[PDB]
RNA sequence: AAAUUGCCGGGAGGGAAGCGGAUGGGGGCCGGCGAUGCGCCCCGGCCGUAUGCGGAACGGCUCUUGCUGGUCCGCCGCUCGGCUCGGGGCGUGGACUGUUGUCGGCCGCGCCGGCGGCCAAAGCCCGGGGGCUCCGCGCCCCCGGCAGCCGUCGUCGGCACGGCCGGUACCCGCGCGCCGAAAGGCGUGCCCCUCGGGGCACUGCGCUGCAACGCCCUGCGGGCUCCCCAUCCGACCCGUCU
RNA sequence: AAGCAGAACUGGCGAUGCGGGAUGAACCGGAAGCCGGGUUACGGUGCCCAACUGCGCGCUAACCUAGAACCCACAAAGGGU
RNA sequence: CAACUAGCCCCGAAAAUGGAUGGCGCUGAAGCGCGCGACCCACACCCGGCCAUCUGGGCGAGUGCCAUGCCCCGAUGAGUAGGAGGGCGCGGCGGCCGAUGCAAAACCCGGGGCGCGAGCCCGGGCGGAGCGGCCGUCGGUGCAGAUCUUGGUGGUAGUAGC
RNA sequence: GCCUGCGCCCGCCGCCCGCCCCGACCCACGUUAGGGGCGCUUGCGCCCCCAAGGGCCCGUGCCAUUGGCUAAGCCGGUCCG
């Protein structure tokens, strides 16, 4: 209500800048607007239906916004995370950086604890109350477009070729992902020592006993 | 191993199937009342919705390779003043279920 | 629009299957359905349990009427002329080989169904006539 | 052919109660599961338009008659070029079915906050008087100044989550210059506030589903029947009379 | 007198399941397409049997039948330091 | 101290197949009266999806043709006696089209699939000569009964018995 | 009490299955109004104190592969009574 009260009360303040940002460069998408684009010579039938083009446009924009905000409760870059579900779950992991994809980079040092890299998701989150420092970590390497998983397109070779059967289908451990790992966690490791026996700590696990209520837990 | 930690088996806070959603006359089968232990009132199993919910059996026959099946749900809204809750399941859980334990996960979490 | 109808027909089923009463223990009794005339009847009451009675209500969605599962709408294909016509649907409309058709002539509608690329049943009908499992 | 009978197999079990079914799950049995998708380029393969030629079914029409518009095939001339099957070479990734993320709609869910009503006043400190008690403490009652916080009525405001359905296939929603991973913001005039900010005005077209995992063949989801266990109206099964 | 015979008004049953009254053609609640999700009625919440062994304030100690939901499964005059 | 008022409990209150607040049992109730919340809960109610029916539209200018079509509405739907409406199946006849000894029809099938249903479709097995669909036409036209008719076959029962 | 067409049975360890009503940390003064500890008046005493829990696993890559070690235990299996 009160976020959604500027538009509600207004109807298309920001749509309404940029047309006018548009007719400052002086007298323009009207008269383009009717003569604009293609159309007249069909294929197969009526071609009755759908997209590409507009609707793509409006649809990208709001599947980004739940990544913060409505999923996120609330938790800052280097915050400590319970993951409650995923593979690595009941894992205590420091909170690396939100990706586009809106999916969550951690990493657990690799030595101490088995969490690699990997994206895990928010809304299986318990935020806590720890913070671990993230000053000076380079997290900037690791990115969205750095998490494809290569399909069984054929082998993973540059294509056209014929190929072998010895793919992974739902897995792929990229070696250069391995090579990288090491970098980043060395820093973390300098943040997790500094207070003492959080380390042994994240590996060990959470989980409730008989009797523990989950509401009255809540970190 | 991957998704390995350091001890507890037990990974989820314990629950019971006890019956249906119910009349003293009919069942409907649709919905599914849960009893959660250690939930003594209507406010505490308000934070349960939303959670996942496995029921793991099982069976002597193998299915892709493992004689170990499962039905998977999700919890809905809460029921009753004594931590009862009401359950919706992919699939509707046996009904022979009555009386077992079923797992409720920490797994979504909205705290 | 035509994807999610599908979705709809299929999970849901009304496939309730409308049983005579007493059918199960008198074997002359037809398994047909057909409505209890008398008062006396619980199923004409309509007591839940006895076997619910049809109505047009238990009925499917008009566009997903007709339809094989696949989401083609089947027709019995009799003979050659009659694939002419399954062309003009392609996708539409499916071809299944007719029961009276014989193995020689169901060959050349088999043949002539891949040109139209509607491969699905006529095929596999046609497979079993040969000789195959 | 039905009925019945025999054999055998499967389910089930020799600690257990029968309307013979429905409803749910498992076994047992069996059928199904784009020919495997797209863009591009290289080679191989085949054909050729325009225009001239040569033979024709056509059109609008007129309809004696006339004028404008044909396409096509034969296959020669004169200039160019393209397509398709397969292979090579690159990029995007399509195959039933099951699963998970999300946006919107509907509905529930718990919790927090504000203002006013009900002259407002419980209330506490200060002040005054009275009664009762007449053993005095104490008790009560009322009035004037006061932090204060209260039960009930009305209304508005804010959060945190989830179910279900659908992905919005023509005006629901929205993009079309720029930066910004991102979300998001970036004109100008007007007026209120005159602080922080706000409200209010100002162009036309095009168009409605996004992220992910398994496998489609190995192998397997599944469907269907019986059975066992669970569950249930079970007024005995139907008809008739009433 | 009758679950009786006969009228007056109305609703039902007959033409009525489903939910409630343990159970019941007629009482109670409500008329019923097919489903998912929500929410109730009647009636319940010790267990059967879905659901507070919840809170509050009384009363009851029944060896000559303790008591326990309209219709309804009965019951009275009269007695008790 | 006496006379009252009215609560529950006690008496009055005794029947036969053993027995019924439905049962167990329950005594700061799970009893009885009553209050306050929370909660449970019908094919009811709402919202959404969807079916037909009814109502109102709409879209044929031809040259894809169901225009008795298609598409948008919203509300409604129990249902005996009974009416009307729209269909399905069988036999034969006029039309029209198909199928066959390289295997028709028939029959069998805890084999697949479609339709709300009536029914239909297809596969496999058995089989060996004619048959089915569609458009009209027509009936000696669809069965569970009738103390049914006629044929077959059980349990009775390998029993009464001889 | 007995159990050979080389079957059967127990001991010993090796591999495999199938269950649980879902195992997958564990738990004794006595009593329905007392218990403990202490000084002792040595008791049905005195004084203190408690009523809503404890301890362990909790860290053994659901428990990897290796080397050694503590206090010399903790825990399982063997064995003494």
């Amino acid at each position: 209500m009160a976020p959604t009260s500027k538009m509600a009360l207004g109807i298309k303040r920001a749509s309404r800048s940029h047309t006018y940002h548009r007719r400052g460069l002086w007298a323009i998408k009207a008269k383009h607007g009717g003569a604009l684009p293609k159309a007249e010579k069909p294929a197969a039938i009526a071609e009755p239906k759908f997209y590409p083009a507009d609707d793509v446009k409006p649809r990208t924009v709001s599947t980004r916004k739940p990544h913060p905000t409505k999923l996120r409760s609330t938790i800052t870059p280097g915050t400590v995370l319970i993951l409650l579900a995923g593979r690595y779950m009941g894992k205590r992991v420091v909170f690396l950086k939100q990706l586009q994809s809106g999916l969550l980079l951690i990493t657990g040092p690799f030595k101490i604890n088995g969490v690699p890299i990997r994206r895990v998701n928010q809304a299986y989150v318990i935020a806590t109350s720890t913070k671990v420092d993230i000053s000076k970590v380079n997290v900037q390497k690791f990115d969205d477009k750095y998490f494809a998983r290569e399909k069984k397109t054929r082998a993973k070779k540059t294509e056209g070729e014929l190929f072998e059967s010895d793919k992974e289908a739902t897995k792929n451990l990229p070696d250069f992902k391995k090579d990288d790992q090491k970098v980043i966690d060395a820093e973390l490791i300098k943040a997790i020592d500094a207070v003492p026996d959080l380390k042994n700590y994240l590996g060990a696990r959470f989980s409730l006993r008989d009797g523990d209520k989950p509401h009255e837990m809540t970190f | 191993m991957k998704g390995r930690q350091g001890q507890r088996v037990r990974l989820y806070v314990r629950g019971t199937i006890l019956g249906y959603k119910r009349s003293k006359s009919n069942q409907y089968e649709n919905t599914s009342l849960l009893q959660i232990e250690g939930v003594n009132t209507k406010e505490e199993v308000g934070w349960y919705a939303g959670k996942r919910i496995a029921y793991v059996y099982k069976a002597k026959t193998k299915s892709n390779d493992s004689t170990i099946r499962c039905i998977w749900g999700k919890v809905t809204r809460p029921h009753g003043n004594s931590g009862v809750v009401r359950a919706k399941f992919r699939s509707n859980l046996p009904p022979t279920s009555m009386g077992k334990k079923v797992r409720v996960f920490m797994y979504p979490s909205s705290i | 629009m035509a994807v999610p109808l599908l979705t709809k027909k299929i999970v849901k089923k009304r496939v309730k299957q409308f049983k005579r009463p007493h059918s199960d223990r008198y074997i002359g009794l037809k398994t047909s359905w057909r409505r209890p005339k008398g008062i006396d009847s619980r199923v004409r009451r309509k007591f839940k349990g006895c076997t619910l009675m049809p109505n047009i209500g238990y009925g499917s969605d008009k566009k997903t009427r007709h339809y094989l599962p696949n989401k083609f709408k089947k027709f019995v294909v009799h003979n050659v002329s009659e694939l002419e016509l399954l062309m003009m649907h392609n996708r539409t409309y499916c071809a299944e080989i007719a029961h009276n058709v014989s193995t020689r002539k169901r060959k050349e509608i088999v043949e002539r169904a891949a040109q139209l690329d509607i491969v699905v049943t006529n095929k596999l009908a046609r497979l079993r006539s040969q000789e195959d499992e």
